[PDB]
Formats: structure tokens, sequence, C-alpha cells
């Protein structure tokens, strides 16, 4: 041995069934090196689209809080082009640029590659439809687990550079972009100031990988036959798809980014003990016992729908379009899917 | 019989369940007969009088915040008093209905690791029956593999008459007509390799 | 998440702070109207102040932004009847899309026409009025709405109009023109609704011009000086010419 | 279509779907006098979406089998009908799926531990409306001591829209 | 003395020392500066005054120039309302079709 | 299953050796905050034990974490003792692999398809186990020491800068030899238990997922999950009653509870905590168990293939 246990590896003897194109087939593509650079290519170009639409979001609505919104398509079109004339979005537009690189390398391009790693294998049956996609349950759940973490040290970056942004000239770290932060802050602030009470994120992220990416592997398999029996563009029927996985995904992961403004930002009871404690996870479990489904779902589309959902979307497109959710289907009766040839045709 | 062990207050290692803020099932008395719910004023709707008051205009939308009331929590058990209160001594106590309705065999929550058992039942059903069990056979949820070159026997996979048989004239005359596939592996050595569009594992070695 | 030190965040939360303290349920106004004359309530104490007809003034059918949807309903229907543009099946069942779609701006309209209002009163105490509307389809709707609420907006209703000094009444008295007022909170069949705007048409009665001027200008009206006229005249779902 | 998968659809929707769906209006209905404490929503939410989407999809293709003539008991069939067989299987998956949700439902009604409140507030009836307004008195009181610790509607809102802090130039 | 459990005894203590600040002194300048400075202190996120082509908002506009329906609304207490009026109107083409 | 076993490739004692060190040298490294917390877990809680209810129960991992990196030491805070740790761990490592090897050489089977019983290789490695654990037992003294100050009164500190340091201020101190192995029955038989715990659980599930679901790749890691669990739950009584007598201090005065050996400490655990107080900082345990194992047979599988690979191994004999 080399230490208490001995990992005892064992020879058995051959087996072999009737059938083998519907269980476990690893594809040949599924290397590390694919999966990497493929979820790489998504992910850093979905962010750096859904980055963009954020800081022109934000800057449009930064701008109309000093002049008033347009009246007609021509005053929309000069409201446009001042916020493009700003200042504060180009700085915006180059430093979530950075971040929508970091967090697609590291993040979105992570859970792809996690995901494929995972359910390259799960071939499709034939002529039908993939009847047993309950085994795809737990292995997508351990991706999402195995990546929920994986963009909170980046997110809490981009706070702590904001945050370094709008204090006083004496009381700054001097952060010239959004990598010199991310760069500087473990070697200042420790590790740990990267990854301390990060449960919101972390779940957020748990519940948006796993709903997305099994809500689109499950529906354009099981809603396959939208455009095989019944002639349809499946390019349209595919962005249905895409749109009604990431709804549900940013459905599913909003109430989670609510403890935040639960915890520190609903003003105190003076004199009361502090409710939930200031844990998120108090407040998390609070939130999942609420009778009132409506009342941490205030802000859906203000402050979270518009900030992740074209990233999703765009990250559902782009990996169908590279092939991370094509699985083998090959027939189960002719060559090499079977191995009792002499009832195929009787 | 103090124990400052037992109470939340001296003991920082107690943790505080925030959603049994209010409540305390220790306390509960059987039946419950506790009043915690009266009008309540003065949080939107004020108590006073402004009615007619012309210099007074009431925004409820300025609504202070509060302590939040959690849902009541459930009675939880006291295993020795349930015990004690339901034990019958055989054969020296009356068989008889006690008047009072203390006596009433109130239900109280308990444990949860049950539950978390319960909570996983048709996950562990199913998997005792299928894995366990081995149902329908041992062969069918192991991943699937073709058999090696000519195993167990040329009767059975005749894989090097195919392979003959896809090289020879009828052969190719046959996949030139579209109705065949074409020939999914390759006898390499004495090995059967399939091609990687084949969509099937790798023949296990002969151990 | 919260070791993370941002200073607006930090101001948010001062403000939010500081409005739950500071800010209380009851505030103190001195917009207070004192009525020239005697308020003559009726007998369940309310003054009628505006009277109107909104459906019968309305033009229901024949308004010009939807007769052109509807009307170009037909044009797609035959384009995917008989295919003139040789398209896929994909593309006429797209053309078929449209004839869905098109009659919803004539729904948004009809509804709109429920908010136009039909009656105001003015209840004894002088901070409370009485809204009553009607559907197209008869339905009647009551709101009492404080008079505080009331906000009214300019003739072409882009802006809002100044309060205190606003002339959307005549000389005599009447409605110059189409008024339109907003609510901050409007609790419609028992549900709350932020920034509804009402609109008062110039083709109808106001009675007690004063009264309707305070009411919309937002004024506490002292009805101190009262009397009570016990006239049974109307009944419930009394016919109204819509 | 005797001895058909017609006939199998037919009773299965009947039976499987109509009385398991009755059934389980009966256990979330009889919950507090069954279990002792109040349901959770969430998992009893997906229970009853998996659950009759999977009724759905696993009893419709039925119908289109029997339709083509498909007999009942066996268990090798022609080739055209594999499709709809599959879109079936997937439908029975799917139910299962909603069972498990059920179980998940019991086991976190019980982490929950709350005490049921009856949603008719002790007035089942409005056969006067001396009850519907002490039912809409007391419901009044019950949803304002709900709505504690909840923030009023302008700072809900002042949150709400100054959530974004992350300026990249400031005055 | 200890084992006693029915006062308190300082041996069963669990408190750790605290050596320095958790995250830095800067950290710790700028949580002094928040509790002294939090409301006084308010940056303004920079926007160009004087823009041609540009109406200055000098005060709240009516709901008459909103683009969009709000179908959610806010009870005056903080219940947010999903169910509202709006959304029955919302609602009924996609019932219809 | 005697005929299952494949050892076509035996490693020689320089191989074992160096991979052994170099493999848990980087796993220890990577898990000891885990073990710091757990450590300090089991310390807070001595003549108290486990006072919440329900899911409540035990020590919130994180919650120790928290506290002891807002100490203000930061991460390095978790790494106090690393030297003490590191080398004790190493030494049990030598010596454990060493007699194990000495033993199995002599007593393997000659064919490379058998192999002893799991009952005598668990002999095997609980004698060296308890030989290694009680020649480092110093070691492992002075780390639990620096480990749970912190947590215990100023005056009841020991003030370690190192592991010679404490070893020289434990013999000067205490005095005599005998004082470095203060509670090293205990750590014997928490060495004797975890050397028995691991293999049995970890080649049973192995098995048994192999023979329901064929040879995938995700068996070895649900059986090593398994066998993390059960090592756990077989050795953290142990290792809490080991804890608990290495952070006794010599003066009675500066104690908590005062113990005279294992078996005192067993009964003053029963008697104040309960049964279920040996199980404290279980969640820390079995990650930190589960995390070193992982670590180990990953690195140590690695390079064995790749060493198999240059021997001519055939793929099934790898
Ligand atoms: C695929 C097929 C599936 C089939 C399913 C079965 C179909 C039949 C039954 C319908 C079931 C629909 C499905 C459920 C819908 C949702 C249920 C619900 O209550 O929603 C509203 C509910 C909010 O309302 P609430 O909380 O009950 O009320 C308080 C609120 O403040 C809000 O306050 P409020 O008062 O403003 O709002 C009340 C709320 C109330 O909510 C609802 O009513 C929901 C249900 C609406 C659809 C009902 C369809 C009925 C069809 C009948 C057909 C004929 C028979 O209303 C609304 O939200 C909007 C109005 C909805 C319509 C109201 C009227 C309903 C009945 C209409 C028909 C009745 C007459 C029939 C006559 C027939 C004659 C022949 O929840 C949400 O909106 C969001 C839910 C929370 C999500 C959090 C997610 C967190 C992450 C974890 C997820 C879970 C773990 C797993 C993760 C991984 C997953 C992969
Ligand atoms: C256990 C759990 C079980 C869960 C079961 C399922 C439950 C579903 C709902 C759960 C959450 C409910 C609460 C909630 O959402 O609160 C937020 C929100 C409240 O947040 P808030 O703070 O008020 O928002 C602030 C805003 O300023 C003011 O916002 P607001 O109040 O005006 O509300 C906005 C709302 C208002 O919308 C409505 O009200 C819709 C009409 C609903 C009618 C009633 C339902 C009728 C259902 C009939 C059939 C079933 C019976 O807008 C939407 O819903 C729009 C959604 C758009 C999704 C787009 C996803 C794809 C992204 C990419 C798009 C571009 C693709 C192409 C790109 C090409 C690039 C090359 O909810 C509402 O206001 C509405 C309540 C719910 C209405 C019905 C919800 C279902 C309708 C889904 C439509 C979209 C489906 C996918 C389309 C994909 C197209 C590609
Ligand atoms: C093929 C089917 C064959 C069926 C017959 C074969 C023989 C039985 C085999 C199955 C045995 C377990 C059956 C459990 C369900 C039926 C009993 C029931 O509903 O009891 C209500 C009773 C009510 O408890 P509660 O409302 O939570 O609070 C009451 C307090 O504990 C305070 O109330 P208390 O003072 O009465 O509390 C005493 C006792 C509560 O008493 C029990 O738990 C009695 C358990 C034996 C029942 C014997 C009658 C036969 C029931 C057969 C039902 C069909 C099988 C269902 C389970 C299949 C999988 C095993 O609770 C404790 O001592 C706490 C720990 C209990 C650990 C689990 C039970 C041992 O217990 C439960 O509901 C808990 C069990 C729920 C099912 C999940 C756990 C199943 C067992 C897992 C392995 C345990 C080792
Ligand atoms: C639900 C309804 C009830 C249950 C129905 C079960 C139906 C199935 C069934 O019986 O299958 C047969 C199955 C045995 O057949 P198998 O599955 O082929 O087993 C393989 C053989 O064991 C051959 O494999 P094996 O012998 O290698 O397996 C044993 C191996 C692998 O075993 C495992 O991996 C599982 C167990 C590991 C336990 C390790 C920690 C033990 C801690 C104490 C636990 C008490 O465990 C070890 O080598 C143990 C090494 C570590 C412990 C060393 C000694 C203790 C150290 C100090 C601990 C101190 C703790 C407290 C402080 O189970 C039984 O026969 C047991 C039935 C029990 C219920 C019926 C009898 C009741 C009598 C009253
Ligand atoms: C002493 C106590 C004994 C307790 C009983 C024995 C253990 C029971 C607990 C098992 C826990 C679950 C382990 C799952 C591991 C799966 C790993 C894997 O990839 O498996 C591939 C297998 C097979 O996938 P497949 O589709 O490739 O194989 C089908 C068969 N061939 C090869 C011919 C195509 O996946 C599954 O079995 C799905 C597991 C999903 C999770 C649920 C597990 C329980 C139910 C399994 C039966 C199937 C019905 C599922 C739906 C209904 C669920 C209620
Ligand atoms: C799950 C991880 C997902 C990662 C996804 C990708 C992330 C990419 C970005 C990473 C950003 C951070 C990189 C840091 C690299 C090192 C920098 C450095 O040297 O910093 C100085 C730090 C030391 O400085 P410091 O921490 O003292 O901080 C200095 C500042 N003060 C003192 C003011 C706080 O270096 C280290 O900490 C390195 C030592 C090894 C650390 C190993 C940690 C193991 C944690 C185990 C789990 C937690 C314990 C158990 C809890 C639960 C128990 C059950
Ligand atoms: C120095 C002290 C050395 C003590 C050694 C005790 C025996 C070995 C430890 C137990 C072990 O590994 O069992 C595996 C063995 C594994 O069985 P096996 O050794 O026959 O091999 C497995 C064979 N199959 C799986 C194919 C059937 O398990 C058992 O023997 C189970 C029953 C006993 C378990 C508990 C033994 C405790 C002995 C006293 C400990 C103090
Ligand atoms: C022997 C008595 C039963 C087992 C121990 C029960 C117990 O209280 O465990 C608490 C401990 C608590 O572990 P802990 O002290 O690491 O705390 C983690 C628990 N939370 C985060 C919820 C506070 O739990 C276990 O030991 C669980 C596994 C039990 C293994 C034996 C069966």
């Amino acid at each position: 041995m080399f230490f208490e246990l001995e990992d005892i590896k064992r020879r058995h003897s051959l087996y072999w069934d009737i059938y083998n194109v519907q269980g476990w087939v690893r594809r040949p593509d599924s290397t590390l090196y694919n999966n990497v650079k493929r979820g790489v290519t998504a992910g850093v170009v979905a962010s750096l689209v859904q980055e963009n639409i954020t800081a022109l979001v934000e800057n449009c609505k930064l701008l109309a809080t000093k002049y008033e919104k347009p009246q007609n398509l021509r005053q929309a079109a000069t409201f446009m082009k001042e916020v493009f004339k700003l200042e504060n979005y180009r700085k915006a537009v180059w430093n979530r640029s950075q971040y929508a690189l970091c967090i697609g390398t590291f993040d979105i391009g992570a859970r792809l590659a996690t995901f494929r790693w995972l359910n390259n294998g799960w071939q499709r049956v034939f002529a039908g439809f993939e009847f047993n996609f309950v085994r795809k349950i737990p292995t997508t759940m351990l991706a999402a687990l195995f990546t929920a973490p994986f963009s909170v040290p980046f997110e809490l970056a981009r706070m702590a550079y904001y945050g370094d942004k709008t204090f006083p000239k004496e009381l700054q770290r001097g952060y010239s972009s959004y990598l010199s932060a991310l760069a500087r802050i473990p070697f200042e602030e420790g590790p740990y100031f990267l990854f301390k009470n990060s449960f919101p994120l972390i779940i957020r992220n748990f519940f948006q990988t796993f709903t997305l990416f099994y809500t689109y592997d499950f529906l354009k398999d099981k809603a396959s036959f939208a455009w095989r029996v019944g002639e349809q563009n499946e390019y349209a029927c595919k962005m249905i798809i895409a749109g009604i996985s990431t709804y549900l995904a940013a459905v599913f992961s909003y109430p989670w980014m609510v403890t935040r403004e639960m915890v520190d930002f609903w003003p105190k009871v003076p004199g009361a003990p502090c409710t939930f404690n200031g844990n998120y996870r108090k407040a998390a479990v609070w939130i999942w016992y609420h009778e009132f489904s409506g009342n941490y779902f205030a802000g859906f589309f203000t402050k979270y729908f518009w900030k992740a959902s074209p990233g999703m979307f765009l990250t559902l497109m782009l990996a169908d379009k590279v092939g991370l959710f094509d699985q083998t289907t090959v027939d189960n009766f002719g060559g090499a899917g079977n191995n009792s040839w002499e009832d195929t045709f009787v | 019989e103090y124990d400052w062990r037992d109470d939340p207050k001296v003991n920082k290692d107690i943790e505080e369940d925030i959603r049994d803020r209010g409540w305390h099932p220790e306390t509960y008395d059987f039946p419950y007969t506790k009043k915690h719910d009266d009008w309540v004023f003065d949080v939107t709707m004020p108590s006073q009088n402004y009615q007619t008051d012309l210099t007074v205009n009431i925004h409820p939308e300025n609504k202070k915040m509060h302590v939040m009331k959690q849902v009541m929590r459930q009675s939880y058990w006291d295993a020795e008093h349930d015990m004690a209160h339901e034990y019958d001594y055989e054969s020296e106590d009356l068989d008889f209905q006690c008047e009072s309705f203390k006596s009433q065999h109130f239900r109280k929550k308990g444990p949860i690791s049950q539950y978390l058992i319960l909570g996983l039942l048709p996950i562990l059903y199913f998997g005792t029956e299928f894995f366990y069990n081995h149902y329908p056979d041992e062969d069918y949820w192991r991943v699937a593999h073709p058999p090696p070159l000519d195993y167990p026997d040329t009767d059975d996979t005749d894989d090097t008459e195919t392979f003959k048989d896809y090289k020879s004239f009828t052969g190719r005359r046959m996949v030139d007509t579209g109705i065949v596939d074409p020939l999914w592996y390759d006898i390499r050595e004495g090995k059967k390799v399939y091609y990687d569009w084949a969509g099937v594992n790798q023949p296990m070695e002969d151990i | 998440l919260n070791h993370v030190q941002n200073m607006l965040e930090e101001n948010l939360k001062y403000d939010a702070q500081k409005y739950n303290d500071e800010v209380a349920v009851i505030q103190k106004t001195s917009r207070i109207y004192k009525p020239t004359y005697t308020i003559e309530f009726n007998r369940e104490g309310e003054v009628l102040v505006y009277s109107a007809d909104p459906i019968k003034n309305s033009v229901v059918y024949f308004k010009y932004p939807y007769v052109l949807y509807e009307a170009a309903i037909p044009l797609f229907i035959w384009a995917w009847i008989y295919n003139p543009l040789e398209l896929s099946k994909n593309a006429v069942n797209s053309l078929l899309i449209y004839p869905n779609i098109a009659w919803i701006p004539r729904m948004w309209y009809w509804r709109s026409l429920q908010y136009k209002i039909q009656k105001m009163y003015l209840l004894r105490g002088g901070k409370v009025a009485k809204i009553e509307t009607q559907s197209l389809a008869g339905d009647r709707f009551t709101s009492w709405v404080e008079t505080y609420q009331f906000h009214p907006l300019t003739q072409d209703q882009k802006n809002f109009d100044n309060q205190d000094n606003a002339e959307f009444l005549e000389d005599e008295g009447q409605l110059k023109y189409e008024l339109g007022v907003q609510l901050d909170n409007l609790q419609e069949m028992g549900t709350t609704s932020q920034d509804i705007v009402i609109n008062f048409m110039k083709e109808g009665t106001v009675h007690h011009p004063e009264l309707f001027e305070a009411i919309v200008k937002g004024y506490n009206i002292d009805t101190s000086d009262y009397v009570i006229n016990t006239a049974n005249n109307l009944r419930a779902r009394e016919g109204n010419h819509n | 279509m005797h001895d058909t998968f017609y006939v199998v659809a037919h009773f299965h929707i009947m039976l499987s779907g109509a009385a398991m769906t009755g059934i389980f209006s009966g256990i979330y209905y009889y919950f507090n006098a069954l279990f002792g404490v109040k349901y959770s929503r969430m998992f009893g939410y997906m229970h009853l979406i998996y659950y009759s989407g999977g009724q759905w999809v696993a009893f419709v293709p039925l119908f289109y089998l029997g339709f083509s003539g498909m007999p009942r008991r066996i268990h090798d069939y022609p080739v055209v009908f594999m499709g709809w067989h599959s879109m079936s299987t997937t439908g029975h998956f799917i139910t299962l799926v909603g069972i498990i949700f059920f179980f998940l439902m019991m086991f976190d009604s019980h982490i929950e531990r709350r005490a049921s409140t009856s949603t008719t507030l002790g007035l089942p009836r409005w056969y006067k409306r001396i009850s519907y307004y002490i039912f809409k008195i007391r419901y009044l009181q019950h949803t304002k001591s709900k709505m504690n610790g909840i923030p009023g509607s302008t700072v809900r809102l002042m949150l709400i829209n100054r959530h974004f802090v992350e300026y990249e130039v400031y005055e | 003395d200890q084992l006693d459990f029915s006062h308190f005894d300082k041996a069963f203590e669990n408190k750790y020392d605290i050596v320095a600040p958790e995250f830095g002194d800067l950290h710790q300048k700028r949580a002094e500066f928040i509790a002294k400075n939090q409301g006084t202190y308010r940056p303004v996120p920079l926007v160009p005054n004087n823009i041609k082509g540009l109406i200055p908002k000098t005060c709240r506009l009516p709901a008459t120039r909103n683009w969009y329906r709000r179908t959610s609304s806010f009870e005056r207490n903080g219940f947010f309302n999903i169910h509202t009026p709006v959304l029955n109107t919302k609602m009924i083409p996609w019932l219809l079709f | 299953m005697n005929y299952s076993y494949k050892r076509y490739w035996e490693p020689s004692t320089a191989e074992v050796i160096g991979l052994s060190l170099s493999v848990n040298t980087i796993s220890a490294a990577l898990t000891y905050p885990i073990e710091f917390v757990k450590v300090r877990s089991q310390i807070r809680t001595e003549g108290v034990g486990i006072r919440s209810k329900n899911l409540y129960m035990g020590i919130n991992p994180n919650k120790v974490f928290r506290e002891i990196h807002a100490t203000g030491n930061g991460l390095r805070g978790f790494y106090q003792g690393f030297e003490s740790h590191l080398i004790g761990r190493l030494s049990y490592l030598f010596i454990r692999n060493l007699t194990y090897k000495i033993i199995y050489d002599r007593t393997k089977p000659v064919k490379a398809h058998n192999d002893l019983s799991h009952r005598e290789k668990g002999v095997i490695a609980g004698f060296a186990g308890g030989l290694a654990a009680f020649l480092t037992s110093p070691a492992d003294l002075v780390n639990t020491r620096t480990i749970a100050e912190g947590g215990k009164p100023k005056e009841w500190r020991w003030g370690y800068k190192g592991l010679m340091d404490g070893i020289n201020k434990i013999a000067a101190t205490e005095g005599g030899n005998a004082a470095l192995f203060r509670g090293s029955y205990a750590n014997v038989l928490r060495a004797v238990i975890l050397n028995i715990s691991l293999t049995g659980p970890f080649d049973y599930l192995n098995e048994k997922i192999w023979i329901t679901f064929g040879d995938m790749t995700w068996n070895k890691y649900a059986a090593l999950l398994w066998a993390s669990f059960w090592g756990s739950v077989a050795t953290l009584p142990f290792d809490n009653i080991r804890t608990r007598l290495y952070a006794q201090n010599a003066d009675p005065t500066k104690n908590r509870l005062t113990y005279s050996g294992w078996a005192d400490a067993a009964k003053k655990l029963i008697q104040h905590e309960g049964i279920s107080g040996f199980y404290v900082g279980f969640y820390a345990f079995y990650i930190r168990t589960f995390l070193y194992a992982w670590t180990t047979v990953f690195i140590t599988d690695k390079i064995t293939s790749d060493w198999k690979r240059k021997a001519g191994l055939k793929e099934w004999q790898i």
C-alpha cells in the first residue's frame, strides 16, 4: 500500500449483450482538450455579448435618469448615440469585456466542458426518443455542483473592483482594470476575500447550470417530433426550446439572489435581533419555505433577467452549434448495434 | 436542574433555527391554550383617529419594518414524558377512560432521519429491485461491449465471414446499391476493432 | 458578499434605513381647501362632483389605429390561402401568424375605455373621493381613492401639470378639455396598482366646480359647512345610458 | 379496437391519470390530518407538473398505436410502432420523476415542521354577508401579520430600482 | 468550580483572539469610513450636463409616456401582486390561441 | 474473487517510499485546513457535547472556518503546526510502508493473480500502523497541541514554534522522554482502526458496482466515497479520544476535564457528552478523508500506470 487505503484493481472476464447502442458509449470527440476548447469558445462569445448588453442597458438607464426618455424613433436614435458617446460607457465596455473573458474561459467554459465530459456518452434511440433520461439527472447534477463555485472569485473580484472605484481617493486601491483587481486581490485581502459568504452565487450557479442544460437537452430530444414527424423549421423550434430553457433557468435561479437584498439591504428593526442572522442560507431556506412566491420574485426583470438570460440563451445556441449537445444515435438492429442479427429481419 | 450547556443564550454552540424564533415547542401545553394572536395596528393602519383630520394624510407605503412573525412551529415530542403518560400497568390498571381531556393521545413530531430514508424511498426501491436483484439479468445494466473476434464461436459471431463478404464482389456491389450500410469494423491482427463512427464500445479483452 | 465595500451600496442602505425610520405613515399636510358655500351631501353623505357617459361619447368600432390592423387581416389570410409568393410550407404559416395578434391593440383600447370616469363623488370629511367607471361589457367598477393621489396632467397629457396653478376648468366652471389625472396607488377591484391614469371627458357635467378642482388638485376639502338632502332617488344597478 | 393499445390507453388514462390524480388531491387535501404538518409547495408543484405531463405523454402515443393496430400483450411488435412506443416510455419516466418529487415533498414536509392553518379561517361558507365581513377582517389582519419584516412598497421599490452600483466614472 | 454546570465557567469559552483585521488594514479603514460617512458621502456617476438634442428631465414623467405596461404591482404594505388586472388582459390572447 | 487480483507489476521499496512520500505530502498539504477545523471542532465541545437538535446536530465546519479566518491570520492561520503535522505524517508513512512492504513480501502469494485476503492484509496493516503511530506519537502530540491552542485560555496555551521546539519544551517541562508519548496508545488505536476501515469497504462496493454496472469509470470513486464514509464512522471516536488525550495540559488546573488514560477519556466523554459526542466534526473528518484518499489514489494511479506502460504490461494487466 501507499497509505491506509489500497485501491484493489481487479481483472474480470469478458461479457457482452445483445445490443450495444443505447447505454454509455463515450464519443471520440470527448477528449479534454476538445471539450475545453469548445466550451471556452462558446462561453467567451456568449459572455462578451451578455456583458456588452449589460453595459449598454445600464448606461442607457444612467443617461435616462438625467435626460427625458425619447418620444419617437429619431429621439431614440439620438439617445442611443449619446449613450455610445458616454465616457462611462466605453470604460464599462472594456472592463466588462475583461470580466466576460474571465467568466467565459473559467465559468461558462468550465460548465460546458464538465457537462460534455459527463454527458457525452448517453446515446439516443434510433427512430424514437431517449426514454431513459433519468440517468442524466445525477450526471448533469454532478456537473452543476462541480462548476457551481467557478464564477464566485471572478464575480467577487468585479464587486471589489467597483467598490474600490466608488471610494474616496485616499481609500482607493488604484485598480487600473478588472484584470489588475483580479490579480491583486488574492495577495492583498487574501484568497478567502473571493469566497466568503458566497452561498447565493454558488446556489444560483448550480440552478442556472442544472436547469439550463437539463431542460435544453431534454426538450431538444423530447420535442424532436416537432420537426421529425410534422416537418417544421427545427431552427425556430430550437430557438423556442432555448428560450424556454433560459426562462426556466432564470426563474429557478433568481430567488437565491434576493437573499442579498433581504439580509443586508432591508432596513433593520432597532433593538431587535437581526433576522436570518446575516447568513444568506437561513434566508435561502426561509425563501424556500415562504408561502407567497411573489415576494421573492420582485425585481426579477429589473435586477437579474437582462443580466443573465441573453448570456444563457447564447450559451445554449452556441453550444448546440459547436456540438456540445450532440448525442450518438445508431440503429439498434443492423450493424454494430446488434449481436443477434438473425431476429433483425425475420 | 439548570444546565447552561442546554441554554441557547449561554451556550453559543447551540445554533438557532431562525424559522422557530418566536416558537418554543418545549413550552407547548397539550391541549394548546396560548394566545399568540390579537389585533395588530400602527403597522399601516394607525390606531389613532384621523378620519376627519384635514392636516393628516395616511401613507401606508411608508410602513416600518417590524419583527418577522414566523409560521408556527409544530410540537416536538418529549420521549420520557410520552412514554410515561401512555404506559399502562397491566393487570393492575383499570381499563377505563380518564375524565380529563389531558389524557388525550396528542400527536407530536419527532426525528427527521427516518423521513430522510422516506424521501429517497423511490430511488432505494428501484435500486434494490433492479440492481440488487440484478433484474432482468446481470448484463442488462452493464456498459455494453461487443464480443471479441469470433467469440464465443463463428456460428454465433461470424466476424471473419462477414469481413470477407463485405470485401468481395457481391458485398461491394451491395454496398454500392445503398441498401446495405458499410462495414463497421476491421480485423487488425487477431483483433476486431470497431470504427469510431460505429458508435459502440470496443470488445473486452479475453482475460 | 457583504464584506465587499461599495459606497453606493452603503448610501442605498442608509437611504432605506432613514426612510424606514424618519418617514412615517402619518404625514402632515397643509393642502386644505375651504369651499365658499354650504355643501349639500346626499342621503349617503357624499356629493356628486362629476358625471359623464364616456362610452356613449367614444368611438368604439371604427377607430383609426385599429381598423388598419383589422383590415390587414384578410390580406394575410388570402396570402396564406392562395400563396401568390410561392413560399414554402413554413413561410406561409409565418404569414398566418399575423391574424392572431392584430386585434390585441383594439382589446387594449376597449380596456382603456373603462378608465374614463363615469361618476365621481366626494365623501364627507373631504379626504376620500369615490370613482365609478364602467367597462364596455356593462361591468361596473367602484374605487375609493384619497384626494392626495390625484395629479393633473397637461392638455397633451405628455407631462405632469402644475398643481396649485392649472386651468382645466373654463371661466363658467365646466371642463375646458379632456383632463388626465394620474393616481399613485389605485385600488381597483381589490388589487392595488401604481401610476394609473384616468380621464375626465369634456362632454361631461362638472357639478360643484370648486370641489372638482380641489379633488383633482389633491386638496383635503373642509366639509364642516354641510347639509344632508334626504332624496332616495337612485337605485342599485340603475340604468345610466352607459 | 378490441384487445389493442387503444383500450390500454383508454383505461390507463382513466385509472392511472384520473384515479391517482384524485388520490393525490385527497393526500394534499388531508395532509395536515394525515401527517400533522402542512405540506411544502415547491416539491408539490413539481410533483403535480411532472405527474400530469408524464400521464399525458405516456398515454396519448398509446392511443396513436391503438389506432394503428397494436395488440396488447406482445413484447415484440412491428418496426413501425417503435417511435410512439419510445415516446410512451419517455412519458412513463416523466411520471416516475413526478413520483420522486412526491416523496421528496413528504421529506420536505418534515424538515419544514409548520402548523397548518385552514384557508377558510373558520368560515367555510359565506351564507350571509356578515360572514363575508368577518372573513374579510380576519383575512386582512392575517395578511398584515404575515407581511411583517417585509419592507413597504416605497422602500422595496427604492431597493429594486437602485440595485445597480457598478459605474466606472464618478463626478 | 468547573463541572458544575449551574453557572457558566470561563474555562468553556470558545472565543478566539483577534490578532489583526480579517481582510487587511485598508478594509478596516474603509469600514470605519463607512461607519462615519454612510450617507454623508455620496458619489455621483458622471453624466454630461449640457448635451444637445436631449431634453433634460426636470420633473417626473407621467404613465402616458411609458412604452411598456406592467403586469405586476405592489400592495402598499409590500405585498407583490403578480395577478393584477393587467394580467387578465394580457392572458386573454394566449388563452384564446 | 481470489483469482481476480491483478498484481503483475510489484513496485520496489524505493518506488513505494518515494511515491508515498511525494503524493502524501501533496495530499496532506491540501487538506490540512480541514484537519485544523476538525481538531478545533473537537476541542470546542469537550465538556459540552452536541447540544442542538434534529438537523442542527453537530458543529458546523463552515462556522469554525469563518471564526478561525476572522481571527485575522488569514488562510496562513490554518497552516499553523503544519510542520509538525507533515513531519509526523511522513515518518508514520515511512515506518508503516516499510513494515507493510517487508511483511507483505514475506507473505504474498506466488501467483500474480492471487493476493492476501482482506483479513490478512488487515492484520499486517494494523500492526504496521500501530507501530508507526506509536513511534510518531510525539509529532502528533505537538501538532495537536499547536492546533488546539487558540481555542483555549491564554494561561492554558503551550506556545510551540516548531516540532523540535515543541519536543524540547515537552521533554524539559513535563519531564523525561515518556512525556513525549502522552496518549500514544490512543494514536496506536486510531492507526489500527484507520488501517483496517478503508480497504475493506472500498473493495466491497467497488466490486459490487462492477458486478452491477460493468467496467465504467465512476466505480472506484463511488467506492472511495463509501469507504471514506465507513472509515470516518469507524475511526472518528478514536480520533476524538486521541485529540482529548493530546490536548490535555500537564497541570490539572488548566483543563476542562482530566483524563488518566484512554478508558478514562472514553468514560468522561460518555458521561458528559453521550455517545453522539464521539462524532463531532464528522463532516470535516469525512471530507478530509475523502479528499486525501482521492488525491493519493488519483496521483498514485497515474504514476503507477505510467510506470507499468513502460514495463511492457498489457492493457488488461494495468
Ligand atoms: C443493503 C442496501 C441495498 C440498497 C439497494 C442497492 C442500492 C440502491 C441505491 C442506488 C442509488 C443510485 C445509483 C445510481 C448510479 C447510476 C450510474 C449510471 O450511470 O448508471 C447507468 C444506468 C443505466 O443507464 P443506461 O440507460 O445506459 O442503461 C440501460 C440499459 N442498457 C445498458 C441496456 C442501455 O442508469 C440508471 O440505472 C439510471 C440511474 C438514475 C438514478 C436513479 C437510480 C435508481 C433507479 C434505477 C433504475 C432505473 C429507473 C430510473 C427511473 C426511476 C427512478 C425512481
Ligand atoms: C473550488 C475552487 C474553484 C476555483 C475556480 C477558479 C478560480 C480562479 C481564481 C482564483 C483566485 C484565488 C487564487 C489564490 C491563489 C493563491 C494566492 C496566495 O498565495 O494568497 C496568499 C495566501 C496566504 O495569505 P493570507 O490568506 O494570509 O492573506 C493575506 C491577507 N490577510 C492576512 C490580511 C488576510 O496563500 C494561501 O492561502 C495559500 C496556502 C494554501 C491554501 C489552501 C486552501 C485550502 C482550502 C480547503 C477548503 C477550506 C477549509 C475547509 C472548510 C470546510 C470543512 C469541511
